RNA sequence: GAGCUAGCCCUGGCCAGGGUGAAGCUGGGGUGAGACCCAGUGGAGGCCCGAACCGGUGGGGGAUGCAAACCCCUCGGAUGA
RNA sequence: GAAUGCCGGCAUGAGUAACGAUAAAGAGGGUGAGAAUCCCUCUCGCCGUAAGCCCAAGGGUUCCUACGCAAUGGUCGUCAGCGUAGGGUUAGGCGGGACCUAAGGUGAAGCCGAAAGGCGUAGCCGAAGGGCAGCCGGUUAAUAUUCCGGCCCUUCCCGCAGGUGCGAUGGGGGGACGCUCUAGGCUAGGGGGACCGGAGCCAUGGACGAGCCCGGCCAGAAGCGCAGGGUGGGAGGUAGGCAAAUCCGCCUCCCAACAAGCUCUGCGUGGUGGGGAAGCCCGGGUGACAACCCCCCGAAGCCAGGGAGCCAAGAAAAGCCUCUAAGCACAACCUGCGGGAACCCGUACCGCAAACCGACACAGGUGGGCGGGUGCAAGAGCACUCAGGCGCGCGGGAGAACCCUCGCCAAGGAACUCUGCAAGUUGGCCCCGUAACUUCGGGAGAAGGGGUGCUCCCUGGGGUGAUGAGCCCCGGGGAGCCGCAGUGAACAGGCUCUGGCGACUGUUUACCAAAAACACAGCUCUCUGCGAACUCGUAAGAGGAGGUAUAGGGAGCGACGCUUGCCCGGUGCCGGAAGGUCAAGGGGAGGGGUGCAAGCCCCGAACCGAAGCCCCGGUGAACGGCGGCCGUAACUAUAACGGUCCUAAGGUAGCGAAAUUCCUUGUCGGGUAAGUUCCGACCUGCACGAAAAGCGUAACGACCGGAGCGCUGUCUCGGCGAGGGACCCGGUGAAAUUGAACUGGCCGUGAAGAUGCGGCCUACCCGUGGCAGGACGAAAAGACCCCGUGGAGCUUUACUGCAGCC
RNA sequence: CGAUGUCGGCUCGUCGCAUCCUGGGGCUGAAGAAGGUCCCAAGGGUUGGGCUGUUCGCCCAUUAAAGCGGCACGCGAGCUG
RNA sequence: GUGGGAGAGGGUGGUGGAAUUCCCGGAGUAGCGGUGAAAUGCGCAGAUACCGGGAGGAACGCCGAUGGCGAAGGCAGCCACCUGGUCCACCCGUGACGCUGAGGCGCGAAAGCGUGGGGAGCAAACCGGAUUAGAUACCCGGGUAGUCCACGCCCUAAAC
RNA sequence: GCCGAGGGUAGGGCCCGUGACUGGGGCGAAGUCGUAACAAGGUAGCUGUACCGGAAGGUGCGGCUGGAU
RNA sequence: GCGGGGUGGAGCAGCCUGGUAGCUCGUCGGGCUCAUAACCCGAAGGUCGUCGGUUCAAAUCCGGCCCCCGCAACCA
């Protein structure tokens, strides 16, 4: 579901909120956050490198599990389903029957109070993991491994899902949450289901200081510029582009591929991305 | 209005001072400079 | 040289008083169940009026100035980007 | 002798402007060579959410006292933040260090870079954050939570007694956290008292009174009481918390559970220790054996780590508790008691300012806490006033013009002007009442109107009490009094209709632009499979992101509604194992130099040979583009229709004399007595047009137009009045400028606008207050223009390179 | 060009006369009244408002008339902007 | 009520094969396609035609009928669950509890709209080729909404 | 002193007349353009809806027979 | 001021590179049709805006004048 409001204020009527149904714990667990190191999109020069960024919310991170071939066998309990601040996902507490404590982030249709795990062995359903070979073909995954024993770096996000498609030797084939089409090592986890939140992009922001909470300043147009600034820069009043549109630094930015072309990982891309 | 000069004693001996010059080759340089000229302090006097 | 100024980072602090009255909740009505309507409760908001505080709209004065940007009247924001 | 030359000296302007907030002064007395200016008294005025008081920064002896007045002080000076001298800052408990970590800084290991140096998990540094033990009074010319008095507390060393598996930089718990709102009970602070204590007062017509005036508390261990915070207890298993672990985590079980218990804190009481007014005698004495009580109001502070709701999801580390490991168990630790021990640095004074930042004793700037009373609906607003502090370091007169700030105005009422610019008007609360349109919230304080003081009588609900009295809060009804006037002073909207532009709150050219500009939610295109793309860096390393296509970069458009047409020939980008061209390289037909020679050396055709370009294709919310001439309809006029030429394709919907329309004040309509503007229309649109978006849109706007009501010194058209200047007298005393000057009018002349030449005319010498026509007045080596083979910023299919990428 | 401030308005005017009015005349296709046209005359006078930055012009209502020009297109050490 | 029956009646969740398209490997050569005839188009950069692999979406051939079901709109592979109407036999139960129905409320083909998916085939708009006096059509090659899924709207019909 | 004809101020409701200009409608007709419907009307017609075109109309989707053979 | 242009009735070629005027429609005569259109068959008409010059010869090259289209007209 998703909130709305009543426009009792300009910037209300459009504003949609998150239901947060699904979460049972308002606090997240301490032996499992830690601090934030706010960068403000500066690098160790202290240099801007990403544009636009700073002064959102306060943030306490929670350390996640991207292994989970950490601990096979071993199954454990649903205890919660938390808000997380650094993802667009909600998180699931285990409780371990082995005593300790976890985050992974959070499947769609996950029960507070059901049990999961992780192995060559698993049942099939929701929340458990498996290396990719055991998985069977056609059914939808999340937090998939890139190389084995690398950690989850794939589907993520919110809503997403990775397919398996086939099979070929060693290599199993996904549908990446973009479309593609890509070999991943047999021995990469996977865990079985979508990511939850799926609610996640119908969410209206409403007004620039929403924005401005999550971190984000306000982004300035090239066509607002001078030259010296970019190429879009300069005119007397408005301007069209007057060349191929550009980025600050004058790369081509309507359609240019970039890409390296001798990249090694060009040997397990079947089919680029589509749409 | 508000001035240029706002006055604060941590400030002035961090960006200045002598240990502030010594650890880089353009303040040794300095120091070197103000040693040659004959300055009687070589460093901006704050009293912390 | 960032003790002015600009952005960010860490850690503290501040915003008189009044007004409007969102959702929610409770009760009543309604219906097969509902949607929903009403009342009370409630206290939302880059909400309203206005001090501090942050500004600098119009006018006047000032013009070897009280001042290398000030003064008076008036005016904008004031829980928020 | 000139260089707007350089350094210095001294003039001119000139006894002129000015002497720094218009809060404001007067007299008496004293001191002294000298007094508006120092001290004292009395009177008057000003601040009081300060113009009072206390902290932090910064300043660094400015503090106190004595003796001084050359200079500093905008005048004066006997005074001083000034000169000379002497004195003055006292801590285990306040602040910082011998504690902890934050960004950041540094940095064993390690990585990188010509050198210099750049990085870097641990650690170390880093505080206004965490942590940690002192409260009230007295004393000094000057210090005080520091000395003294009283009552309290902390750590460290040793000893004694009891107790326990003791022991850590290692495991764990805790520390430990947002925003808004908010309960109960307290405290701080305040109001009243017919009650308690008090020197005294009875004026000037009255009052010897339940009269006036003054004051009625502060700190305090254990114990106790009231209010809160924190926390389940036992057992069994146990593969997890990088060793171990009785701890913690997980599972099962029994008792308990809005309780009690245990513990911590606030508030009250409390052995005791202090304070203690008005008034009147010289800071002190007295008041005084001072009293030290009841009631009400009441925090934003406290109990606190309290409670609730929300989304944007809200530091670390140590102290502290616990668990064990090496070890050690004659040790060690915990608890109680005692004795001993307890270092370094700060402390003076200013601190919204004459002591800080502004060259000044400068109307500016400067973070935190306290900030009393009454009244006005509230309040930190506003008026007055307490405590406290001031009258702003030139004065005395006069009563011109003119200036500033302010007050009022007959009749008119925007006729003013680019413009109602400015100034009137309106103005708080209560009640009645309130339109188009609308996104159903709004528009709305729309508009418009009534009420408002005081006195008496009657009555309703609430808080604290007790259910009552009293005190406090919120009301209702009736009858009357006074004035021009009752939010009687002060603070406190003028309103309406109608267009443009931007949806909106926001942001901006510090110091001539606040806007229609930027941003903004929202829409689209596009890149990116993650050692992502992209950005910074030679690199290492970083950001991106401890993110992962519902994610991140780049770009345009800019809520929302309805929409966004046709063109891929050129440019871009995308796709294209062919063909063409294509560098080094391979290959070596053939040729050359030299040697007696084998040999050495040089050129070198075909053919093989990347990206790029060519070439084939795609692509518009990619750069961009979206025709001409001629004819045609029962009268005209016009052209639905037709002809032909050209193109990659010939502007669709909607809109249109427009923020766009040249001709132009187009034409017509509306509004006005009259309208180059404004609104509504028409369309031969000089030169709209669809994300450099098109046409609309409620709400919003210190944006820019047009109109009307209200009301006004804006105007007819000016008048009077107030104060601060301008004027005069005493005191102090600048400035730009200045070739020298004994510096008149006219008509002429002159390098073409003459005080200075000619002719004539006029004119006794010198000042003061005034006005601005001239001295091509002052100021700025014209900012426009041109010139210089002068410079700088920006552009690109200018040239040539370089990073970057292929 | 080591600076001669620039439209319009306001304010204050002063001058020329090729006279808008008022005074004196000649001619008239001058009956009267009222005009036309030229001559003399610069003494005085020559309004208020709508539009527009406007000067100008147009318009409204009046008038004896609503004159045209010069003075650095008079006048910014006089104001507006 | 008791006991039975037929059915594409409705909702949810699954799942089967035929075919079209695209991609991949093979093998193969000079045309394929389309119409009245043609052109556009596709094809030596290797098409069509053929064999194997794979991806995805939509619709269910034979059964199929002059049939069945629903109040209407309408409903067609198959499987399970949930659910409605309706007929029959017995003549057991209630005892007129009935009929209709202004307003109301619900359902309601296609197209259409909102937010998000999905997109193989088809195909308004649009482009191109033909035809023609013209051809903003009929015919041919391309092609976007949409056609499909979920939720929410619209409420019309030669809804017969 | 109350009520009070009505006068005055302010804001609303319904109706009527009128308005530059504009939308289609009826009639007129001896005009221009095409030929959509009635025959299989030369693409069977009609239909709701949607997009488009000088105009009748066309096309998509679904529906009806009130469709010749 | 710079560039381009005028050719049967309409609209375009030919001009550069001198000798030679072409294309579609339209007009006229015939045919099909009851008739008209369309369609089919034949056919007329430009002396190339003018005046001048170069040449053996000028629509063509050069000059003058005329009319038309486009662009420019800036600091001021
Ligand atoms: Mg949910
Ligand atoms: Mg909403
Ligand atoms: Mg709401
Ligand atoms: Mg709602
Ligand atoms: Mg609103
Ligand atoms: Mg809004
Ligand atoms: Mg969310
Ligand atoms: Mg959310
Ligand atoms: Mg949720
Ligand atoms: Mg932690
Ligand atoms: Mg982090
Ligand atoms: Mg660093
Ligand atoms: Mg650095
Ligand atoms: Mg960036
Ligand atoms: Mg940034
Ligand atoms: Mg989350
Ligand atoms: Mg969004
Ligand atoms: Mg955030
Ligand atoms: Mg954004
Ligand atoms: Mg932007
Ligand atoms: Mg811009
Ligand atoms: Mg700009
Ligand atoms: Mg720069
Ligand atoms: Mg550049
Ligand atoms: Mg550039
Ligand atoms: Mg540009
Ligand atoms: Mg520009
Ligand atoms: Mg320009
Ligand atoms: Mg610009
Ligand atoms: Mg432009
Ligand atoms: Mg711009
Ligand atoms: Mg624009
Ligand atoms: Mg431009
Ligand atoms: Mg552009
Ligand atoms: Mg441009
Ligand atoms: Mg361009
Ligand atoms: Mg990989
Ligand atoms: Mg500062
Ligand atoms: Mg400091
Ligand atoms: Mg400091
Ligand atoms: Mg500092
Ligand atoms: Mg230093
Ligand atoms: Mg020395
Ligand atoms: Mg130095
Ligand atoms: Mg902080
Ligand atoms: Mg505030
Ligand atoms: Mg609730
Ligand atoms: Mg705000
Ligand atoms: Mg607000
Ligand atoms: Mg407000
Ligand atoms: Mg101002
Ligand atoms: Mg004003
Ligand atoms: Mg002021
Ligand atoms: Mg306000
Ligand atoms: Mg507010
Ligand atoms: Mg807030
Ligand atoms: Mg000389
Ligand atoms: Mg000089
Ligand atoms: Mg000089
Ligand atoms: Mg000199
Ligand atoms: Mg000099
Ligand atoms: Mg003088
Ligand atoms: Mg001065
Ligand atoms: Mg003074
Ligand atoms: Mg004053
Ligand atoms: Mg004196
Ligand atoms: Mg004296
Ligand atoms: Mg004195
Ligand atoms: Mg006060
Ligand atoms: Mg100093
Ligand atoms: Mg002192
Ligand atoms: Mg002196
Ligand atoms: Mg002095
Ligand atoms: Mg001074
Ligand atoms: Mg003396
Ligand atoms: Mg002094
Ligand atoms: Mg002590
Ligand atoms: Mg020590
Ligand atoms: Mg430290
Ligand atoms: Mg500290
Ligand atoms: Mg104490
Ligand atoms: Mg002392
Ligand atoms: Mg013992
Ligand atoms: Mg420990
Ligand atoms: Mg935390
Ligand atoms: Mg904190
Ligand atoms: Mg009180
Ligand atoms: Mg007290
Ligand atoms: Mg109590
Ligand atoms: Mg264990
Ligand atoms: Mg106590
Ligand atoms: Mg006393
Ligand atoms: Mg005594
Ligand atoms: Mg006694
Ligand atoms: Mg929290
Ligand atoms: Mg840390
Ligand atoms: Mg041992
Ligand atoms: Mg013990
Ligand atoms: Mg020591
Ligand atoms: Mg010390
Ligand atoms: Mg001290
Ligand atoms: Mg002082
Ligand atoms: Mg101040
Ligand atoms: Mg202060
Ligand atoms: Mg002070
Ligand atoms: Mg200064
Ligand atoms: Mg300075
Ligand atoms: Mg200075
Ligand atoms: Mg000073
Ligand atoms: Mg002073
Ligand atoms: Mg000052
Ligand atoms: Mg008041
Ligand atoms: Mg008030
Ligand atoms: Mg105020
Ligand atoms: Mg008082
Ligand atoms: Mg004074
Ligand atoms: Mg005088
Ligand atoms: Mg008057
Ligand atoms: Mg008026
Ligand atoms: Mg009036
Ligand atoms: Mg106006
Ligand atoms: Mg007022
Ligand atoms: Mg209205
Ligand atoms: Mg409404
Ligand atoms: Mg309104
Ligand atoms: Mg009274
Ligand atoms: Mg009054
Ligand atoms: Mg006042
Ligand atoms: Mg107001
Ligand atoms: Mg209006
Ligand atoms: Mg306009
Ligand atoms: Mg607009
Ligand atoms: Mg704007
Ligand atoms: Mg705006
Ligand atoms: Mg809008
Ligand atoms: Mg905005
Ligand atoms: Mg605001
Ligand atoms: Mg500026
Ligand atoms: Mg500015
Ligand atoms: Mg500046
Ligand atoms: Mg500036
Ligand atoms: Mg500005
Ligand atoms: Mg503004
Ligand atoms: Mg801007
Ligand atoms: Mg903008
Ligand atoms: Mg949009
Ligand atoms: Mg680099
Ligand atoms: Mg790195
Ligand atoms: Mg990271
Ligand atoms: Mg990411
Ligand atoms: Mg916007
Ligand atoms: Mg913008
Ligand atoms: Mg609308
Ligand atoms: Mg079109
Ligand atoms: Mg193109
Ligand atoms: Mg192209
Ligand atoms: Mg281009
Ligand atoms: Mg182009
Ligand atoms: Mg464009
Ligand atoms: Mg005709
Ligand atoms: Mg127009
Ligand atoms: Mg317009
Ligand atoms: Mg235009
Ligand atoms: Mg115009
Ligand atoms: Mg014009
Ligand atoms: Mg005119
Ligand atoms: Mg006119
Ligand atoms: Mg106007
Ligand atoms: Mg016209
Ligand atoms: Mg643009
Ligand atoms: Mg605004
Ligand atoms: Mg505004
Ligand atoms: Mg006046
Ligand atoms: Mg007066
Ligand atoms: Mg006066
Ligand atoms: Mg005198
Ligand atoms: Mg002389
Ligand atoms: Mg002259
Ligand atoms: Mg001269
Ligand atoms: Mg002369
Ligand atoms: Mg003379
Ligand atoms: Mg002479
Ligand atoms: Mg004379
Ligand atoms: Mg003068
Ligand atoms: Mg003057
Ligand atoms: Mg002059
Ligand atoms: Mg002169
Ligand atoms: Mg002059
Ligand atoms: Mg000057
Ligand atoms: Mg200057
Ligand atoms: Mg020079
Ligand atoms: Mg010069
Ligand atoms: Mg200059
Ligand atoms: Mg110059
Ligand atoms: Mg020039
Ligand atoms: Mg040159
Ligand atoms: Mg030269
Ligand atoms: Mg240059
Ligand atoms: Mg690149
Ligand atoms: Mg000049
Ligand atoms: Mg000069
Ligand atoms: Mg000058
Ligand atoms: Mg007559
Ligand atoms: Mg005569
Ligand atoms: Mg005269
Ligand atoms: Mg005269
Ligand atoms: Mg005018
Ligand atoms: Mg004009
Ligand atoms: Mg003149
Ligand atoms: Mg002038
Ligand atoms: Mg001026
Ligand atoms: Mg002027
Ligand atoms: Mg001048
Ligand atoms: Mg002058
Ligand atoms: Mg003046
Ligand atoms: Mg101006
Ligand atoms: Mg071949
Ligand atoms: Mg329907
Ligand atoms: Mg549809
Ligand atoms: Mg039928
Ligand atoms: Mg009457
Ligand atoms: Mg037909
Ligand atoms: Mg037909
Ligand atoms: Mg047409
Ligand atoms: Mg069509
Ligand atoms: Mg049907
Ligand atoms: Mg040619
Ligand atoms: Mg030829
Ligand atoms: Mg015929
Ligand atoms: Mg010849
Ligand atoms: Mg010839
Ligand atoms: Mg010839």
């Amino acid at each position: 579901a998703v909130k709305k409001f009543k426009p009792y204020t300009p910037s209300r009527r459009f504003m949609t909120v998150a239901d947060f149904s699904e979460i049972t714990k308002t606090e997240p667990e301490k032996s499992l956050v830690k601090p934030l190191k706010k960068t403000g999109g500066r690098n160790n020069q202290g240099r801007i490198t990403v544009r636009f960024r700073g002064g959102g919310h306060k943030r306490l991170y929670r350390i996640i599990d991207f292994k989970r071939w950490d601990k096979v066998g071993i199954p454990a309990k649903v205890a919660a389903i938390e808000y997380d601040p650094n993802r667009s996902a909600r998180i699931a507490l285990l409780h371990y029957v082995d005593g300790e404590k976890r985050y992974i982030i959070a499947p769609d249709g996950l029960q507070v109070g059901q049990q999961v795990v992780a192995g060559p062995d698993a049942p099939i359903q929701v929340g458990n993991a498996l290396p990719l070979r055991f998985i069977p073909v056609g059914t939808v995954v999340h937090a998939v491994e890139l190389e084995p024993k690398k950690g989850a770096k794939l589907a993520r996000a919110a809503g997403t899902s990775a397919q398996i498609q086939g099979r070929e030797g060693d290599y199993v084939i996904l549908r990446l949450p973009s479309g593609e089409l890509r070999k991943v090592h047999g021995e990469c986890y996977a865990t079985v289901g979508a990511v939850g939140n799926a609610d996640h992009k119908n969410i209206v922001l409403g007004k620039a200081g929403r924005s401005r909470w999550l971190g984000r300043r306000p982004h300035v147009r090239g066509a607002a510029m001078n030259p010296v600034d970019h190429p879009h820069g300069g005119g007397e009043g408005r301007a069209p582009r007057g060349r191929p549109p550009a980025s600050p630094w004058g790369w081509q930015t309507k359609g240019l591929k970039t890409r390296k072309r001798r990249k090694p990982s060009s040997r397990f891309i079947i089919a680029r991305r589509k749409k | 209005m508000k001035r240029t000069w706002q006055p604060n004693r941590r400030k002035r001996a961090k960006t200045h001072g002598f240990r502030a010059r010594m650890r880089t080759p353009g303040g040794r340089k300095v120091l070197k400079r103000r040693r040659q000229k004959g300055r009687w302090r070589l460093t901006p006097a704050v009293r912390k």
